[PDB]
């Protein structure tokens, strides 16, 4: 979308950046679609008059589907590792 | 297609207000759906029903049994629009994040009050290289009673 | 006598970015229908289930296509519309380069309007007929208003 | 079973040719009442505030859209009691007159 | 001998709000059709499961669509009516501009009283061909009342 | 007058592994298309509920075909190309056996640049034809760079 | 169907009449198609040898769907104030 | 209370019961209406002696 001006004709689109170290993980893969689809959920309660009161509403993790082509093996295997990665964000 | 030649009473403008501010929120936000659902819950079981009355002393009594025995549940939207700028997404996503929201969605005649987001979709894909689709979901946190 | 013909037919793009002062076609082609527009549909019918009608209204573009000869100005500046990225432009609530066809119809003096919106699609390259001689460039754009037609 | 004194034109108490005070009950006074309320502004009941039509920021003003307009004149008709629905609301604009029409089905 | 001949054919538009007053076509197209409707189907039919048949109504539609010659006055009038949204017009029972084409086919006396319907496409501006003259510009409507043909 | 011609047409093929140093395509088809494009669409346009009109970027592939004659050099080293698994070669960054040709259109000096692409498709024996003439194969690449024209 | 020959030419086919003051309601609705589905189960009882007596049968109430194309503002309005109408059948 | 006997083709299923009814009015069968109707076994036909 539009906000930013990069003027750059080599920008890059997709980055998983390691939080920690700072670092591009699996730097090759070909993005083809992502959808970052968020959820809440409403608590429609019913109250005697025909009425109901959503009271509060509770923000549930957001989550990102991509679509990727992996065209070498050290990228599957790295992908591989980030599923096996249980301890960095 | 003049599409600036709206009608004057049923103009087919989207416009989210802030009810706290009383604001046009997230605008430049092309609207490509807009779908109002207004469900309601109607009694199961058979009601009972005293006969070898009058007329008119059992209209009264069935009158108040269908107004004892249906509850309405909460309208919701789903608009989908097509955001051009990241300033919009940006604004969209905290508004969504931040627990306390109402908003005034006012469609081509609809003026649904008191809504608040439950559900936020942006879609980037190869065919939509600027901007992105956005399909985003409201529901009614309370129905407008009229605060004598 | 109606005259119906289409010489001295020129337009004028005039682009919102790319081309502020706009350029001028006049060397249309020659295989190739100089101006074709697709049949134009603003209204839809639906069917009662009582054998009744009912009509509303529908979102109509206008896809309008010009062919220019190979190898022209013209062509050559349809090209550089072509190959203009929207993301490459400052947004403002209207159409990213908002480019609008004035378009001359004979010397009679019907001018057409054609106004918001944009190039969809044309060749990126010359492409060389069986025959050895390049065939026209077909350039579509879609527009968004059909009014301001005179005469 | 709505009812109201009579009032004329001019909105004050308009008496019987004994001089008494007529009550009007179901059809008229509901009528009445409608007319009475379509002519008050929003924020003049301080028992209200909310209530009342938007003469002066959905109407008289330079309003894109007259939705709002058409919804307050709604809500207006509506917060009379045994008013039920409206029929039909036009909010026809002629060159400077806000024409409004109304078919209340209220409920006499 | 029967003459079939379509000279002498001329069209009655009158619309609800748009020309109260009507106009009339009689400048018609030199190389599309000048009236075309397509096939009327007001029946259906389903087969049961021992082979054998059931016949029903379905809805039916008329789609006319008349041409007619590129920048006359029928084509300016056909113009206006297309360019003309259902939402501007007050509301009734009826239908949103119920325009009726009243036709007088061939000075034999044969009348067509289609009513009842509405404009659906048409061409918003005109085309040039190949052959650098205008094409002829055909307009479709649609109706739901098809009766009235008098000999 | 304009010179439409495509006698002297030139095309310098340089793939990144198969030929680094490229050959030249200057015997094409008598019956086939020397070169045949498929229109770009580097836009789409989306309509909104209120009747307006959106336009936003679409990704756009080049796909070029060009016809040489059965038997030739340039179709002897096409077919090479042709039969290079990509699966064979080394990674980088980069495509994999990224090709460029280099079309000098005539001797005005065309000069087009379409690169960052690859072949897809085309015939591997050559077909006979009922008259008993071989027929001219076709081979299709796909490109996603396609600017760089001069003159 | 057929049960009726009305011999008129104007007979109305779609009616939503308030059984109480009857009056119709929401006249200008332009209806299109009417799913009157009905309803009722079972109670299926296997008892020892291979068999299953179905014992009575409960009439669940009757479900119907309109679909429609509402062409004013006051009939949408109309529309709501039918969904809100919980004193009315 | 219903119970009916359906006889297709060649099957004669007996005591059967409606489960579900659905009459469907469209545009494109004026007259007439599409039925849809469901029907169950409520006993076999076991041999009273």
């Amino acid at each position: 979308m539009l906000g930013i001006f990069t003027s750059l004709l080599s920008s890059r689109s997709f980055s998983i950046v390691d939080q920690n170290t700072n670092q591009l993980v699996a730097a090759d893969l070909r993005i083809s679609r992502v959808n970052t689809r968020f959820s809440s959920v409403g608590q429609r309660h019913m109250l005697e008059d025909g009425k109901t009161k959503m009271d509060s509403r509770t923000i549930h993790p957001m989550e990102i589907i991509v679509e990727v082509f992996c065209p070498s093996i050290d990228v599957v295997d790295q992908i591989n590792q980030l599923l096996l990665d249980r301890d960095t964000l | 297609m003049n599409s600036f030649l709206k009608s004057i009473l049923n103009t087919p403008t989207l416009t989210i207000r802030d009810d706290v501010t009383k604001l046009p929120v997230w605008k430049s936000l092309q609207v490509k759906k807009v779908e109002i659902y207004s469900p309601a819950s109607v009694v199961s079981k058979p009601l009972a029903t005293k006969d070898q009355t009058e007329a008119q002393v059992y209209t009264e009594a069935l009158d108040i049994d269908v107004k004892n025995g249906k509850i309405i549940q909460p309208v919701r939207l789903r608009i989908n629009a097509i955001c051009p700028d990241l300033s919009t997404v940006e604004s969209i996503m905290n508004a969504f994040n931040d627990n306390t929201s109402t908003f005034a969605i006012t469609s081509k005649s609809i003026l649904a009050d008191k809504m608040a987001i439950m559900t936020l979709d942006v879609d980037q894909s190869p065919d939509m290289l600027n901007a992105a689709e956005i399909n985003m979901e409201f529901e009614q946190v309370e129905p407008p009673v009229l605060n004598e | 006598m109606i005259n119906v013909s289409g010489f001295g037919t020129g337009i004028v793009i005039v682009s919102a970015s790319s081309f502020p002062m706009g350029f001028s076609l006049s060397k249309f082609a020659d295989d190739e229908s100089p101006i074709s527009s697709k049949e134009l549909e603003p209204f839809g019918y639906e069917m009662l289930y009582d054998g009744g009608l009912f009509a509303f209204d529908k979102a109509a573009p206008l896809e309008v296509s010009v062919s220019v000869i190979a190898g022209s100005e013209d062509d050559i500046n349809l090209r550089i519309l072509l190959n203009s990225k929207k993301g490459s432009f400052r947004f403002l609530p209207g159409i990213i380069p908002d480019m609008t066809t004035l378009v001359a119809t004979l010397p009679d003096g019907g001018r057409t309007v054609l106004s918001n919106g944009t190039i969809i699609k044309g060749p990126a390259i010359d492409t060389i007929q069986n025959t050895g001689r390049r065939k026209g460039n077909t350039y579509t754009f879609v527009f968004g208003s059909y009014l301001g037609a005179q005469t | 079973s709505t009812s109201t004194i009579r009032t004329g034109t001019n909105n004050d108490i308009l008496l019987d040719d004994n001089g008494n005070m007529v009550i009007l009950r179901d059809v008229e006074a509901c009528a009445q009442d409608v007319r009475a309320a379509m002519l008050m502004r929003t924020g003049e009941n301080i028992f209200d505030v909310n209530s009342g039509v938007g003469y002066f920021e959905y109407i008289f003003s330079p309003q894109k859209s007259y939705d709002d307009a058409r919804k307050s004149i709604a809500d207006a008709i509506l917060s009379s009691p045994d008013v039920t629905g409206i029929e039909q609301l036009d909010i026809d604009i002629t060159g400077e007159v806000f024409g409004v029409d109304a078919k209340v089905i209220t409920i006499h």
